[PDB]
């Protein structure tokens, strides 16, 4: 049981919350993403979806801002409320300082925001699961963010649907994108090859795709269309 | 079993809350995680575990600073264990403000644990799932705490949490009768990595990192900062050592 | 400046406002309406601060007319002046204060009498069968009266008034353009216009 | 000068031999202009007498006000209000607005019918109690009436003599008083019967 | 389920609370007002009594609303003695405003207003009082209502609330004249008023009485409880003591 | 006004006139000063009258809650600290001064509040505007550990003293002595230099000297049922 | 049911079994508890409890220095004893400045009784699962004990104990003042009056305690001051050979 | 009205003249203005009499809480607590607060705040508006780590010398010395003090 | 159903209004008696153990100086019940009429405060049904109960608690119509003997009246324009001489 679900204010028998456990199946259910990155580029690739012929597909990439950007995997509904508070402390961090925002920084913000309605009564954990990418004076770093609200840091993930494929093919790979430097294409090609391995009963199309990259002398970049279509 | 949970400030004829018990149920699930208290200092150790090959090690810490004296590091969920730091550094801040001297160390202990305890005594809120051991030197010298998510802590030598606990007490337990001074800083940093080692026999599955920080008054300067390079090597040579 | 008189006559209460409407150095325009109807049987005739005026007028004229609808008949002259001075007077209490002082002519239904009283500007309610404000109530509060019978008619109280019209006109350095009158009995109110 | 002082209004009680007597003037006028010849300022709750010198608007207001407040107490309690708790109770409730007091003058007079003594007692702009068993005297001929009754005045009186007393002393204080006068009217109260008697007198 | 709160109707869009309601009316005595062309008579029952029992010095199911307008009232008095004195307020504040004392109707309207919005917003309570109201106003002359716990009125010509409802509602209407008097009003409360009590007896500890009367002096309304002493002599008269 | 505050070996004991004034014209004659805030914790208002009396009275009435909830008498410091703490969030915007002087069994004490919220602890004090005047007789006649009639009779002849040379004062001299373990003494009309005179012209009229326009009858009482 | 999981709701016999259940959470922490008044003074002893040997046992505490001349000792739980303490503290203090006098045991006592009524009465917050004792001189009413209960409920003692094995205790209590016949000790220096608390202690459960076994803390006129372990071990000598 | 405080080797002593002057009328002549906050915390006021005293109040409360909450406060702890009251409301009151106490691990200590408040460290201060009048005379005769005798008399005579130039200083001189063996109040009469 | 405080039973009322009722029921008995120059109110005392004090317990407390009041049910919330009096008593009717507010006035604001304890929601009535007792120069002497429920009854003699039956057909028996104050004291003492008689003695029984003003007990004199306390109450010495006396 399994009744202990309908609270996310009742710790179970085992300390989890089902809350938060059926949350990670809710990401599942969206669709594909793979980050991947080096110390000079960042790069989302994002499936997009068609549920009828008479539709021209749905990006699946918000941008934060003119150095950041974020996909989403899982509850499109939950995705639009957290990345509203997310591009308002980059926002801040301009206003006031006249800084930009560190990935990690902005990701320990994001962090918190979960765990406000995790505490509560009524709220919801949420449901989807983004990866930010951005690039800092640290360089290029990739986040993995958690219906529990929980950050890591990794050089290449995937989630979505049957993504465990696109990060076996990124171990595999591991250290072929770490040691790639200065050539934006090259980590825009390893990503198509990522996310070839996620689909099922499908291949990468053109219209599919929907590429994002930001780099050292990048400004974040969102690709669609007829500038895909020379990295298919 | 059914009653008196569903709630968290429900007592039951044993005089027990349910709930609560559940919370350090969540705590134990977590990573092994020991501070050590010495007569001059205070060494923090933790295993972050290592989950695949692409995750990037030791720029993932369990350790958080609080003002830039207290240690703190966490067990139990990661980040309900962001959660409760963060409102540690809000009254850091303040008190420092408003009296123009760090917060001392026994003062941070009754101020977190009551906030631990406006969350058990709620029936509406849930309470915390996360332990923290904290501490670090101040005016009135180095002090250790352990803080359970029950709304309870206690001044300890050697103070663990998480599921290798049984292990690394075990250890400390030899650590506080062989030395009744706590032992010095500089042999208790390649200690505290020992017991890390002897205690992921229980975390086996995965591979593991030793990221090790310490506050101590002679060499760390009263303040908290980071044990790296050398000391760092040296604190895993040891372990090494004495596990094999 | 804003002429406006009372005087109430043994069948009618007579009511009179200026369609002066100065707003600048410069009367903003020649002819113009100042008295409202709050009821078929009651009038409130109005002057005071500039632009404060239309705002009242507009909101006592709202809650008549909704009380009105509530109880399924109109209400008594008292209970409408009563009314208008409890505006006022939690007015001169705020921070806004209203400026505004009214005569309420009504023509009572149950009683069978004009009931004529005069609102002052602080905000102070007393019947009185001749009132008037201004530099209207300077003039006007001796001639009214000098002439005042106990048994009048509307007739009566009207060579009365026009009379006072002209007094004004004489020695007040005030262009008024004459004065509309308009006259409550138990029969409705209507306009009837005068020198 | 103060807002009391412009619109005007005196009211003056006396005691007599278990009798009180309480009187006013009818002039309302706003600055130079008499508007009334016929307002009173005298009112009664119960058995009990209150007159309320100054400020047009406060006076009218404070009229609504204490009506509000006595019949909410009486319907309560269901018996008549005292002489005795109403000084307490008119220096509590004007004492309420510090920062914008009501502009007024009170005199409470009134026999209780716990003892059949009678009472008196006087209230500035924020009220307090001011005890005499002499007479009680406000507004803005105060300062007449305060020496033109010590006077005229000889401990206690007979219902019929005290009209006399109370008569004599408005009459002339009044009249030399710029925005007093115009009338007035005295109220004898001899326990439990009122007459009421109008003053012949000059107006203006 | 249905027979949860306030906000919660129901299977057919009725609510379970207000008939649970009306049913607290019957837990305490039997109330009656006749309207007659030269007075209103408002009684009510005691509810309660030992001989030890102080009650012919007090009421508590007689109360002012002002100088014009009582009321009686039926069922639970902790639900009632909140709403006595909002009532009072109400009443109190048309003196205030408009230099006129309040109509029957208005104070009666309003509080349906009251009683109807608790159970409409919020998941508080619906209170358990039937208050009969008896007033007068010079356009309407003589006028009765009765108020429902459920946050709506009507006017009627006599009216029974209160323990043994079916009874009582009878006896009035068969002897209930249509030029009537005052004395004919009394005489039919009491007549009603002991049959639907359990005990046999009735007696002055048992009964309260306000009259409304205009028959007091014409120009005058004038509110008269009558005292211990006057209830006991129209026993007589009745044939009852 | 003014108002003495003279300390003695067994208690306390406050005078002030009974003189009340507010402008040039005495309001009143008669009319005590002296406020009671508890059973034997006094104080007297000098300064705006209305002030004076008005927050003594409701203040006290927080002191006799104090006195409920202890289970023993209540403190003259509580009733001081209470006072401070309520007249300075105004700040100098309510009038009021008082000497709060009373008995406990922890001893007499003596405190004066203002307005602004200052206050001043002695063995004498005297306050009002007139606190010039009492001041002299109180410094010039003092004695350490005066005995109760000695008490008694230095805050009544620097009242006296004051009459003369205060024009705020006169009338009668109030007076409450408060001595330990016993009953607080109110002894009103203790002093009084002033006499009023017999009239020389007797001042009265036969029934009907004043004109009478019209009479009527008007009724406070309930009309018969009939 | 639905019904002792309610704070606020009665059962069927108008019983609130959300009260009851307090009495049985108090000795969650296992310790009994005895204060005696002298004279001059009121001594509170707890035994100490230090489990676990990775503590360190000198940071274990029980007894409370709430403010200048009040003490405090919990018998049940540590995470309801703190909330306790921060609420005692917080209100001793604020009544000192406010009403500008020292503030006796009774009022503050009294205090904390109507704290925890109005935290049963409502369901948003519950009662507490501590029973406080408080113990002082008060310089208005001399040696005082108040034990208060987590109902709201307070009643003064001539001597208490509180704990799982209170019985023993209450018996060498009550034998005591039957033949003394009188209300206090008459021991009339606080260091006898510190022997005999221990006395009563030693013998009522049969076990001699150590000095990390016992914690001391002694209420002056105008005092409070909690005793150090080696002041402690001149005590229980004191006890071995007199 | 003139308040100091002179470090000394074993503590620091606190000295005050005692006149409460509104206007240029005495209300009391021996009203001293060297009010205990805390056992072993004492503070000096100047400026408006009663904006101090309400301001002294919450800091003692503070203090008192402190005490029990989180153990006994200093001198340092002490001073920042009027300071923040002082320096929030800085228009509403005016107030110069002189916070002077001894501890074991620092000896006695001294801190001003001024009007607006500001937080500083100094050996000695010296404030009111007699302090003005004899801040020479304590500049010279003033050293660091001197005996008990001639502290007594420097501030004996630094005070009485206000009193000679400012007419609202005098009353009694009165001093409160703080050491680790408690509290010494003492008191000197102008007999004693004025010839000198 | 019977079982919130919101929903109204399948035959009315409110099960938590009965509920509370019950919870006075086993309570300690307290009784009044009005007599006809006075007021006794009289109730025992029995607590915990032997160590325990009781004259550190107050189960009769004054409300007001000239209003006394006594419970049976939960001991607890007498006092914060109590402490609500008084304070309320002050704050809307000794300030805003500044003056000890009469009896009947006094119980009727104590009722609404009981009955908003019902009304909202997760908030449960008091413990405890009052007897509240005072004068006043209006409504004379008078006796009241006022129950958790929110309504008042006024009595000529009643008694509550666990010994409420026996007490009150020993009460129809032995109490009349006049009765001198001296009667009324030992007409109560015989009464309350029933409902505990072997730790019956004035000593542990608590006793106070509503009579007589106070000249002793004012704490000043020289005023005879203001009235001592009417209420005074017995102690242990004096109840002891009244049971002679019966």
């Amino acid at each position: 049981r399994n009744n202990y679900d309908g609270d996310t204010v009742t710790f179970s028998p085992t300390g989890r919350l089902f809350q938060v456990e059926y949350a990670l199946e809710a990401i599942k259910q969206g669709s594909v993403t793979v980050g991947l990155r080096s110390n000079t580029h960042a790069v989302l690739v994002a499936l997009k979806r068609n549920a009828d012929e008479l539709s021209s597909y749905q990006k699946k990439i918000i941008k934060c801002d003119e150095h950041m950007g974020l996909s989403l995997a899982g509850l499109a509904p939950d995705a639009r409320v957290l990345s509203n508070y997310l591009r308002q402390q980059c926002n801040y961090s301009s206003l006031v300082f006249n800084r930009k925002l560190a990935v990690e920084r902005a990701g320990h913000l994001l962090c918190d925001k979960a765990q406000k309605n995790t505490q509560s009564y009524g709220g919801r954990p949420y449901g989807v699961g983004l990866l930010i990418i951005g690039y800092d004076k640290s360089g290029a770093h990739l986040l993995e963010f958690q219906p529990s609200g929980n950050v890591t840091e990794l050089y290449g993930t995937a989630i979505g649907a049957r993504s465990q494929g696109a990060k076996t093919y990124l171990e595999r790979t591991l250290d072929t994108f770490i040691k790639i430097d200065g050539n934006p294409d090259e980590l825009i090609k390893a990503g198509v090859e990522a996310i070839s391995q996620s689909l099922r009963d499908e291949s990468l199309t053109v219209d599919n795709l929907s590429i994002a990259i930001v780099g050292k002398d990048t400004p974040f970049t969102i690709y669609d269309g007829e500038a895909v279509a020379k990295y298919i | 079993g059914t009653g008196y949970d569903l709630s968290n400030s429900v007592f039951s004829p044993d005089g027990r809350n349910f709930q609560v018990e559940y919370a350090v149920k969540a705590v134990e699930n977590g990573t092994t995680s020991i501070g050590i208290k010495c007569n001059d200092g205070v060494v923090f150790a933790v295993e972050k575990l290592i989950t695949s090959k692409l995750l990037v090690p030791q720029k993932n810490v369990k350790i958080q600073v609080v003002d830039r004296h207290i240690g703190c590091v966490y067990s139990g969920l990661i980040p309900d264990g962001r959660h409760l730091v963060n409102r540690g550094r809000e009254e850091a801040a303040s008190f420092k403000k408003l009296y123009k001297t760090p917060i001392p160390i026994p003062a941070f202990a009754d101020r977190l644990g009551q906030y631990v305890q406006a969350h058990t005594l709620y029936n509406s809120v849930r309470p915390f799932g996360v332990s923290t051991i904290f501490g670090g030197v101040d005016k009135n010298g180095a002090h250790l705490y352990m803080l359970e998510p029950s709304g309870s802590y206690w001044g300890y030598k050697g103070a663990a949490t998480g599921k290798g606990r049984q292990s690394a007490k075990a250890e400390l337990e030899k650590l506080v009768d062989h030395h009744p001074e706590g032992l010095s800083a500089r042999e208790a940093v390649k200690q505290a990595a020992k017991i890390i080692y002897l205690a992921h026999e229980d975390n086996k599955e995965k591979d593991f990192e030793l990221e090790i920080s310490w506050c101590s008054l002679s060499e760390t300067n009263g303040l908290h900062k980071f044990v790296k390079g050398d000391l760092l090597q040296e604190a895993i040579d040891f372990a090494q050592k004495e596990i094999n | 400046m804003d002429i406006i008189l009372g005087i109430r006559v043994q069948d009618s209460v007579i009511l009179a406002s200026s369609k002066a409407v100065t707003r600048g150095i410069s009367v903003l325009k020649d002819s113009d309406d100042k008295t409202r109807q709050l009821s078929p049987h009651t009038l409130m005739s109005f002057a005071g601060e500039a632009g404060d005026t239309v705002q009242f007028a507009e909101y006592i004229q709202a809650n008549i007319q909704l009380y009105s609808i509530r109880e399924d008949y109109e209400l008594s002259p008292q209970a409408v002046s009563s009314f208008v001075r409890q505006e006022l007077a939690k007015s001169i209490r705020s921070r806004r204060p209203y400026q505004v002082n009214v005569l309420i002519g009504g023509y009572d239904k149950k009683k069978n009498k004009p009931e004529l009283y005069q609102i002052d500007y602080l905000g102070t309610k007393v019947e009185l069968p001749y009132g008037a404000h201004g530099y209207s109530g300077f003039y006007t509060f001796s001639l009214l009266d000098h002439h005042y019978r106990p048994d009048m008619t509307t007739e009566e109280g009207l060579d009365l008034l026009k009379l006072c019209v002209q007094e004004l006109e004489k020695r007040m350095p005030m262009d008024f353009k004459g004065v509309i009158v308009k006259i409550v009995d138990k029969d409705g109110i209507r306009q009837v216009d005068d020198f | 000068s103060d807002p009391s002082s412009i619109n005007g209004g005196i009211v003056v009680a006396m005691t007599g031999k278990d009798c009180v007597a309480i009187a006013c003037d009818l002039r309302l006028g706003s600055q130079s202009l008499g508007v009334s010849n016929k307002f009173e300022k005298i009112f009664h709750y119960g058995h009990v007498f209150l007159g309320i010198t100054g400020l047009a608007t406060d006076v009218t207001t404070l009229n609504e006000m204490f009506r509000y407040k006595t019949n909410l107490y009486k319907l309560k309690e269901e018996r008549a209000i005292e002489p005795e708790t109403f000084t307490q109770l008119v220096s509590s409730s004007l004492y309420e607005r510090r920062f914008g007091p009501y502009f007024v003058g009170p005199v409470v007079a009134g026999i209780n019918s716990k003892s059949g003594k009678p009472f008196i007692a006087g209230f500035d702009l924020i009220g307090c109690i001011d005890e005499a068993k002499d007479f009680i005297v406000s507004g803005t001929a105060s300062d007449q009436l305060f020496g033109m009754c010590e006077s005229l005045y000889e401990p206690n009186l007979e219902p019929e003599d005290l009209f006399e007393t109370i008569s004599q002393a408005l009459l002339n204080a009044a009249d030399r008083d710029a925005l007093s006068g115009w009338g007035a009217v005295v109220y004898i109260i001899k326990k439990d019967e009122v007459v009421k008697r109008y003053l012949k007198m000059r107006q203006d | 389920r249905y027979d949860s709160r306030t906000t919660i109707f129901s299977p057919e869009g009725r609510l379970y609370q207000v008939e649970y309601a009306l049913e607290s009316i019957s837990h305490a005595g039997t109330a009656i007002g006749i309207m007659a062309s030269d007075g209103i008579v408002l009684a009510a029952e005691r509810k309660v009594t030992s001989t030890l029992l102080e009650q012919d010095t007090s009421t508590e199911k007689l109360y002012k609303l002002n100088d014009k307008i009582a009321v009686a009232v039926a069922g639970l008095t902790a639900d009632a003695e909140i709403l006595i004195n909002t009532a009072r307020i109400h009443a109190q504040n048309y003196l205030k405003t408009y230099n006129e004392d309040i109509p029957v109707e208005i104070l009666v309207r309003r509080l349906s207003d009251i009683k109807q919005g608790y159970t409409q917003h919020g998941g508080l309570r619906p209170f358990g009082v039937s208050f009969i109201y008896a007033g007068y106003d010079d356009r309407y002359g003589y006028q009765l209502y009765t108020s429902n716990p459920s946050g709506n009125y009507t006017g009627w010509k006599a009216i029974s609330v209160g323990a043994n409802t079916s009874a009582a509602q009878t006896l009035l209407q068969m002897d209930y004249k249509d030029d009537m008097k005052v004395d004919d009003a009394i005489e039919l409360a009491l007549k009603t008023l002991s049959k639907t009590t359990d005990s046999s007896a009735l007696t002055y500890d048992r009964l309260e009485f306000a009259t409304i009367r205009k028959g007091a002096n014409d120009g005058e309304v004038y509110q008269k409880i009558f005292k211990p002493q006057e209830i006991k002599d129209i026993l007589v008269k009745t044939g009852i003591t | 006004t003014t108002i003495v505050g003279v300390k003695f070996n067994n208690g306390v004991v406050i005078a002030a006139d009974t003189r009340s004034t507010q402008g040039p014209i005495v309001a009143d004659k008669n009319c005590a000063k002296l406020h009671r805030i508890s059973p034997k914790i006094w104080c007297a208002g000098a300064g705006t009258a209305a002030d004076t009396e008005a927050v003594t009275q409701l203040i006290g009435s927080n002191i006799e809650l104090h006195s409920l909830y202890t289970s023993r008498e209540p403190r003259v410091v509580s009733a001081l600290q209470m006072l401070k703490q309520h007249l300075f969030k105004y700040q100098g915007h309510i009038g009021a001064y008082l000497i709060v002087a009373g008995v406990d069994p922890t001893g007499s004490h003596l405190f004066s509040i203002h307005a602004h919220g200052s206050t001043d602890v002695g063995y004498y004090l005297s306050l009002g505007s007139g606190s010039l005047a009492a001041m002299a007789v109180l410094e010039s006649h003092w004695k350490q550990d005066l005995t109760k009639e000695e008490a008694i009779k230095l805050a009544s002849d620097a009242i006296q003293a004051g009459i003369w040379n205060d024009l705020g004062s006169g009338s009668n001299v109030d007076v409450c002595v408060m001595e330990i373990g016993k009953d607080a003494e109110y002894l009103r009309n203790y002093l009084t230099p002033n006499v009023r005179e017999e009239k020389q012209k007797s001042y009265k009229f036969p029934r009907g000297t004043t004109a009478v326009l019209k009479e009527s009858i008007v009724n406070i009482c309930d009309i018969q049922e009939e | 049911a639905g019904y002792d999981r309610h704070i606020t709701i009665f059962s069927p016999e108008g019983r609130l079994y959300q009260v009851e259940y307090a009495f049985k959470a108090t000795n969650q922490t296992n310790i009994n508890s005895l204060a005696v008044r002298g004279k001059d003074c009121t001594v509170v002893i707890s035994q100490k409890k230090v489990p676990d040997k990775l503590l360190d046992p000198t940071t274990v505490s029980y007894i409370f220095c709430i403010s200048r001349t009040i003490g405090m000792v919990v018998n049940g739980p540590i995470p309801d004893a703190r909330n306790a303490a921060l609420r005692a503290k917080a209100e001793a203090a604020e009544f000192r400045y406010k009403y500008g006098y020292d503030m006796p045991c009774d009022v503050l006592a009294k205090r904390m009784a109507n704290l925890s009524q109005i935290y049963t009465q409502r369901a948003y917050m519950r009662p507490l699962g501590v029973i406080l004792t408080f113990v002082s001189v008060d310089e208005e009413l001399g040696p005082s004990i108040y034990k208060t209960d987590p109902a709201g409920y307070y009643v003064g003692y001539k001597a208490t104990a509180t704990g799982p094995k209170q019985q023993e205790i209450t018996t060498n209590l009550e034998n005591h003042f039957k033949k003394s016949k009188i209300d206090h000790i008459n021991e009339e220096s606080w260091e006898k009056v510190v022997e005999f608390a221990i006395t009563h202690m030693i013998d009522a459960l049969g076990t001699e305690f150590s000095k990390n076994d016992l914690e001391v803390g002694v209420a002056t006129k105008d005092k409070f001051f909690t005793l150090s372990a080696e002041n402690i071990e001149e005590r229980l000598v004191a006890i071995a050979e007199q | 009205t003139s308040i100091m405080a002179v470090t000394f080797k074993d503590g620091v002593i606190l000295g005050a003249d005692s006149r409460t002057t509104t206007g240029a009328y005495i209300a009391n002549r021996v009203t001293d203005k060297l009010t205990r906050v805390h056992d072993k915390i004492w503070c000096c006021r100047s400026g408006s009499a009663a904006d101090t005293q309400a301001i002294a109040d919450i800091v003692q409360y503070h203090l008192e809480l402190y005490t029990s909450q989180y153990g006994t406060p200093s001198t340092e702890t002490a001073a920042s607590v009027f300071k923040e009251l002082c320096y929030e409301n800085k228009d509403n009151l005016t107030a110069g607060i002189i916070v002077a106490g001894y501890d074991d691990k620092n000896k006695g200590e001294v801190y001003t705040i001024p009007l607006g408040g500001s937080v500083h460290k100094l050996p000695y201060a010296i404030a009111g508006s007699g302090s003005t009048f004899i801040y020479g005379y304590c500049d010279k005769n003033f050293r660091e780590n001197m005996s008990k005798e001639e502290t007594v008399d420097f501030i004996k005579h630094s005070l009485s010398q206000a009193i000679k130039w400012d007419g609202s200083s005098g009353g009694v001189i009165r001093m409160v010395v703080l050491t680790a063996a408690g509290v010494e109040r003492l008191i000197f009469y102008p007999d004693e003090y004025e010839q000198l | 159903y019977s079982f919130s405080l919101t929903t109204f039973s399948p035959s009315g009322k409110l099960g938590q209004i009965d509920y509370a009722l019950t919870a006075v029921k086993q309570g300690v008995t307290s009784l009044g008696i009005k007599a006809t120059n006075g007021v006794v109110i009289a109730t025992e005392k029995k607590s915990s153990s032997p160590l325990a004090m009781s004259e550190t317990l107050s189960k009769v407390s004054l409300l007001t100086p000239d209003i006394g009041a006594v419970y049976s049910g939960m001991g607890p919330d007498y006092r914060v019940l109590v402490d609500k009096s008084r304070k309320v008593a002050h704050t809307s009717y000794k300030r805003i009429y500044g003056e000890y507010p009469p009896t009947k006035l006094l119980v009727s604001e104590v009722a609404k405060i009981m009955q908003e304890a019902t009304q909202s929601g997760g908030v449960r009535p008091f413990g405890v049904s009052l007897l509240i007792a005072g004068h006043d120069e209006f409504n004379g002497f008078s006796l009241y109960q006022v129950d958790p429920s929110g309504s008042y009854f006024p009595w000529k003699a009643t008694a509550i608690g666990k010994g409420s039956v026996a007490a009150k057909t020993f009460l129809e028996k032995r109490w009349n119509d006049e009765l001198e104050l001296e009667d009324a004291i030992h007409i109560a003492l015989l009464t309350l003997k029933e409902s505990v008689e072997g730790e019956f003695n004035g000593d542990t029984i608590e006793l106070a009246i509503i009579g007589d003003e106070n000249p002793d007990l004012l704490g000043y004199t020289g005023i005879p324009t203001d009235k001592g306390p009417r209420f005074r109450k017995l102690t242990s010495q004096e109840i002891n001489d009244r049971l002679e006396a019966l």
